[PDB]
Order: structure tokens, then C-alpha cells, then sequence
């Protein structure tokens, strides 16, 4: 059942949210921004999953069904994930506006493409993909260089979080292609299940690994 | 080590969801409907390996 | 790192074998035959995660 | 095609065999026994896969087909794998005869059970499983204690090889239960494919990890 999967998403995101608010209660002098950000990432996502679980935002497009809340989520949370990674890396402002802009282009292209019945949706996907490679270049390149200047515990947490992000974000566009927006080889249910799993790892899992290391 | 048991638990959950689609398709009596459900389940499970590896890799 | 690309390569090979059974079943026109082929493919792929994890774990 | 999968098994085992004979050419004063053993493990298996690929040893049992060579392989090679692990661990003779005997009981029970149409094949499986837990206890217990006394490079290679063995050998009995000998939920083709993959990792993969560490 689709709404059952959405409800499991909501509950997972909530647990994560409550966990980050709680853990954050005793955050250091310049660590609050991390905890605030994670409550933002998982809290926004929880609300989105609730909305989908209630049946709202299910858009008909040709022969598929596009979940608008999913994409509105991504546009808001994925740059917050990138902001988090920018914090460990130690970016200045200029470096932020590049990657965040790249990231935003990806989600808008996926969203746009998702909403287009015609074959030109693949061109839109094309542009999202090119922007993604741009984002990846920044994560593994310059931002990694930046992160090398920091204390080794922070570097190691960066590499760990960058690896989780780059690997798992690279899976999304495949779900897009094989799923309803692309060739429709994955049923809506399987598409939703995979994303729910991804969203929980990329946000809640991402977060807990950070809780683990902020202690250790 | 506990990560695997989390991954394994979810992987069988996902299998059961996919399987549940295959069987519903089967009760339809239409082989094409079962095949369409089967391809989705195979591709999903392949994709699911990649997620688990990423989660394992990142944690290892 | 190359291990994953080896694992991924094999995992899609296995998918293609399983899929090839599903389709042969499909050309039969018998939904039950497709379901029997689908359950085998789902269980195989679940089992295949465990092998890949072991190989990853042992190497990580 | 079944025989195609067997032929891929044979070729994989052969490559491994040639690799171990070659690498062994420049083995140390007390390292030859390791290389000899790996040529034994992969060479026996190659011959078995060739035999199956040629269509020989396909036994009819009730509604399934049991590959006798597969099991004759296991009876010969699995104790050789255990012998290898016993070498890194540094066992004396008494400790060898326990684990090897345990191991042998597992394979004979699987083989016997495989050849029995009746429901009592599960009792035979039962006994194989109990012996396996016995074997596992020795790998993770006493043999691990033994291995701790050795130089750290050998200890680390032991843990690595013990982990690969315990994890992957634990998968076999599930293939037995879900496959043709058990509930027949896995088609013969999928059963053969999974085992081919396992046999290559547990032998050739096992071996290469040892080549990697004997250098490093
Ligand atoms: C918590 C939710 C997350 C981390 C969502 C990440 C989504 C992506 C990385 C989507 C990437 C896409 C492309 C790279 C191509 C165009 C299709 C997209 C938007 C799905
Ligand atoms: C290279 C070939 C190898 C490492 C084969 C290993 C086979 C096993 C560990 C089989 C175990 C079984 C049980 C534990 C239960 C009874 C069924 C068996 C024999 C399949
Ligand atoms: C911890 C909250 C529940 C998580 C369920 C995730 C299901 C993913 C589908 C595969
Ligand atoms: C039935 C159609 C209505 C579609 C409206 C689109 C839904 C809005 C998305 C809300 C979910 C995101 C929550 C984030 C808020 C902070
Ligand atoms: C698309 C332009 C956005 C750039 C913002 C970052 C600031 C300048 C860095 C060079
Ligand atoms: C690996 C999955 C392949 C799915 C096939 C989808 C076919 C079209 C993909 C096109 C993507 C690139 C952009 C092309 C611009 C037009
Ligand atoms: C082992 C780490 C591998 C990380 C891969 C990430 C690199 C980018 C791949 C994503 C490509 C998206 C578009 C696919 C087109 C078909
Ligand atoms: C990790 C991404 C999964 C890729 C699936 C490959 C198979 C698609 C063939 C059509
Ligand atoms: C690693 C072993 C795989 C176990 C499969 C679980 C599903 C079987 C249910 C019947
Ligand atoms: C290197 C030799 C070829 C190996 C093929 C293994 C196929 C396994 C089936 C899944
Ligand atoms: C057609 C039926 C014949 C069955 C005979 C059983 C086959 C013997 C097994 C040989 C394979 C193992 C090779 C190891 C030798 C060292
Ligand atoms: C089943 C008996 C086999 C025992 C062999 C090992 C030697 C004795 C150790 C006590
Ligand atoms: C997880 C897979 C379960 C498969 C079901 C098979 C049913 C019988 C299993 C029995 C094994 C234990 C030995 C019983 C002795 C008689
Ligand atoms: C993460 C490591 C886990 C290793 C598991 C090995 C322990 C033994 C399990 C095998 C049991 C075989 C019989 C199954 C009965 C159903």
C-alpha cells in the first residue's frame, strides 16, 4: 500500500527529528548549527511524508503519478544536506553558493522532467544529470581539499558523510529512469519503497553517523 | 556488525513487498501482469544492493 | 573500491539470468509459471545481497 | 543454461588455480604448504565443474536433480579450506581432527539429505546444521584464541579469512533449504548460479585475499 509506505517514511523521519532535537540539547558552542540543520532536514521530510500519506499532492501526469511533496522536500532539504557538508568542509560563502546552486538545478530538473509527458523530459533529466556531476566534482574535489585543512576527526567524518552522500545520491537518477518518470519498469510501489529507504539513510542515517562521531 | 542485521531485515522486507506484488499479479491469471511485476522486483532488488553497499561502505 | 564494481557487475549479471527465466515463463502464457520464476529470482537476489555483503565485509 | 554456468565455474576455478601455482613459484621456506593447498582447493573444484559442464553426475531424485560432483568437491575441498585456516591459526594436530571431522559431517549430511526424497531429508539437514554450528564455534572460539598468539599480520589475515568463511558458508544451508533439495523455491538454474558465485568467492576470492596479504 502506497500510503502505508508514506506513513513509514513519516515515522522514520520523525524519530530522526526527535533524536536530533534531543541530542542537540547539550551541543557545544559552535555545534548547534549542525543539530539545527539535521532537525531541519528530517523535520521537513517528516511533514512531506505525512502530506503524501494523507493522499495530498498526487499529480496525474500522462500514465504516471508524480508526488509533488517528494520534490518540494528535495528542493528544501538536499541543499540543507549540502550546507551540513559545507560546514565540516569549512567552506567560505562563495563556495557555498556554487554547490547549493548546482544542487538546486538537479532537483528542479528532476521535478520538471517528472512533470513532462513528452520525450523531452529526458533532456530535462540530461541537464539534472550534468549538474549532479558538477555537484559530485565539488564534493570529491575542492570541498575535500577544504576539509583536509581541518582536524583529522572532522576530515574523517567529512569523508564518511561525503561517501554516503555521493554513492546514495547517485542512485536516485536511476530510480527516476527505471521508475514511472522514465521507462516505468519499476512499479509506483517499488519506486516509493526504494526512495523511502534512501531518504531515511541520506537524512536519518546520515544524521546518526554524525551523532556517533560528535561523541566519539 | 549490527548494520548487516539491519540491512538484512530491510532486504527481506523489501522482498516481501515485491513478492506481494508478484502474487497479486498471479491471482490475475495474466502472465504479462506477473512479468511486469517481476521485472520491477528484480530491478528494485538490484538497486537495493547498491543502497545497502553505500550504507555499508560509508559505515566501513 | 574496485570490489564494488565487481559486485555490481555480477549483481546485474545475476539479474539478467533471473529475468531471462521470468520472460521465458512469460512466453509460456501461464501466470503461475511466471510467479514460480519470479519467486526464485527474488529469493536468489536476496541471497545474493548476503554473499556480496560477506565479500564486502571480509574485504572491509 | 546449466552447462554454461558450470563452464563459467570451471574457468573461474582454473584461473584461480593457475594464479596460485604461479604466485607460489616464489614462496617462502614454510609458505609452500599454503600455495599447494590453494592449488588443491581450486584445482579439485575446476575438475568438478568440468565434469558437471559435460553433463556427468546429474542424479535424478524424486522431482529434483542432484549434482553429485558438487558434493564430492565439498567433501574434498572444504576440509582443505579448514586446513588452510588451521595453518594461520597455528593448530596442533588434535585441534585439526576435531574441526575437519565436524566439517566432514556437514557435507555428508547435506549430501545424504539431498539424495533423500522423503521428508526425513530435513532430519539429515538438521544434523548437518548442528555440526556446522560446531564448526563455527571452533572458527570464532578456540581457533581464534590460537590465532591471537601469532604475529599480528597473521592474526589479521586469519580474522579476515575466518569472517569470509563463516559468513559465506552460512549461506549454503539456506540455498539447500530454498533450493531443489528443500522447498524448491529456487529454480535449478538460480541454485547453480548462486553456488558458482559462492564457490568462487570461498575458494578463489579466499585465495586472492591471501595472495594480497602474503605480499603486504
Ligand atoms: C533526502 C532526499 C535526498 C537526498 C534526495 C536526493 C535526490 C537526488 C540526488 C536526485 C538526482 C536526480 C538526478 C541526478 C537527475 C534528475 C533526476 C534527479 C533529480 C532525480
Ligand atoms: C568451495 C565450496 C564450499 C566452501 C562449500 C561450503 C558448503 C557448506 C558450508 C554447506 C553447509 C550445509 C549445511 C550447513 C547444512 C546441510 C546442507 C549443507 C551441507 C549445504
Ligand atoms: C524506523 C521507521 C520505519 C522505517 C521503515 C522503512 C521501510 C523502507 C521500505 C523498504
Ligand atoms: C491535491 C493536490 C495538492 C498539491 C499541493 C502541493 C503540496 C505542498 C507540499 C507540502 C509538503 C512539504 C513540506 C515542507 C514544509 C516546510
Ligand atoms: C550561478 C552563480 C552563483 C555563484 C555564487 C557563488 C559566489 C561566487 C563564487 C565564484
Ligand atoms: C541504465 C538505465 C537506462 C534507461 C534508459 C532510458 C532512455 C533514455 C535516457 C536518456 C538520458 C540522457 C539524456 C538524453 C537527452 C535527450
Ligand atoms: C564507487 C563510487 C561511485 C560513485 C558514482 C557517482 C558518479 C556519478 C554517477 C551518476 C550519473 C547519473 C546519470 C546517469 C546516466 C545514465
Ligand atoms: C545502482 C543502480 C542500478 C542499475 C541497474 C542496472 C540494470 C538496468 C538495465 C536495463
Ligand atoms: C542470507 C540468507 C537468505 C535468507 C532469505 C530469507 C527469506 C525466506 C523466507 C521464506
Ligand atoms: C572469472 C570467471 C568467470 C566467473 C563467472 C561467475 C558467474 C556467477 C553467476 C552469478
Ligand atoms: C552420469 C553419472 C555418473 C556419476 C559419477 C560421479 C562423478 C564423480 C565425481 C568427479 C568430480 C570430482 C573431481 C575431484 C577429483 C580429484
Ligand atoms: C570424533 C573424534 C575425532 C577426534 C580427533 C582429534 C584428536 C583428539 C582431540 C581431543
Ligand atoms: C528460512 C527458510 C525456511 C525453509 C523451510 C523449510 C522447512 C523445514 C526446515 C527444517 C530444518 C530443521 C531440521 C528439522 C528436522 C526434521
Ligand atoms: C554477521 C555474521 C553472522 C554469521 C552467522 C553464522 C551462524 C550460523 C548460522 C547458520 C545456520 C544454519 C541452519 C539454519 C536453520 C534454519
Amino acid at each position: 500500500g502506497l500510503t502505508t509506505l508514506f506513513w513509514l517514511g513519516a515515522i522514520g523521519m520523525l524519530v530522526g527529528t526527535l533524536a536530533f532535537a534531543w541530542a542537540g540539547r547539550d551541543a557545544g558552542s559552535g555545534e548547534r548549527r549542525y543539530y539545527v540543520t539535521l532537525v531541519g532536514i528530517s523535520g521537513i521530510a517528516a511533514v512531506a511524508y505525512v502530506v503524501m500519506a494523507l493522499g495530498v499532492g498526487w499529480v496525474p501526469v500522462a500514465e504516471r503519478t508524480v508526488f509533488a511533496p517528494r520534490y518540494i522536500d528535495w528542493i528544501l532539504t538536499t541543499p540543507l544536506i549540502v550546507y551540513f557538508l559545507g560546514l565540516l568542509a569549512g567552506l567560505d560563502s562563495r563556495e557555498f553558493g556554487i554547490v547549493i546552486t548546482l544542487n538546486t538545478v538537479v532537483m528542479l530538473a528532476g521535478f520538471a522532467g517528472a512533470m513532462v509527458p513528452g520525450i523531452e523530459r529526458y533532456a530535462l533529466f540530461g541537464m539534472g544529470a550534468v549538474a549532479f556531476l558538477g555537484l559530485v566534482y565539488y564534493l570529491v574535489g575542492p570541498m575535500t581539499e577544504s576539509a583536509s585543512q581541518r582536524s583529522s576527526g572532522i576530515k574523517s567524518l567529512y569523508v564518511r558523510l561525503r561517501n554516503l552522500t555521493v554513492i546514495l545520491w547517485a542512485i536516485y537518477p536511476f530510480i527516476w529512469l527505471l521508475g514511472p518518470p522514465g521507462v516505468a519498469l519499476l512499479t509506483p510501489t517499488v519506486d516509493v519503497a526504494l526512495i523511502v529507504y534512501l531518504d531515511l539513510v541520506t537524512k536519518v542515517g546520515f544524521g546518526f553517523i554524525a551523532l556517533d562521531a560528535a561523541a566519539t | 556488525g549490527a548494520v548487516f542485521i539491519f540491512v538484512g531485515a530491510l532486504t527481506v522486507l523489501f522482498g516481501a513487498i515485491a513478492y506481494g506484488e508478484v502474487t497479486a499479479a498471479a491471482a490475475t491469471g495474466d502472465a504479462a501482469a506477473v512479468q511486469e511485476a517481476a521485472v520491477s522486483a528484480i530491478l528494485g532488488l538490484i538497486i537495493l544492493l547498491g543502497i545497502n553497499l553505500g550504507l555499508v561502505a560509508a559505515t566501513l
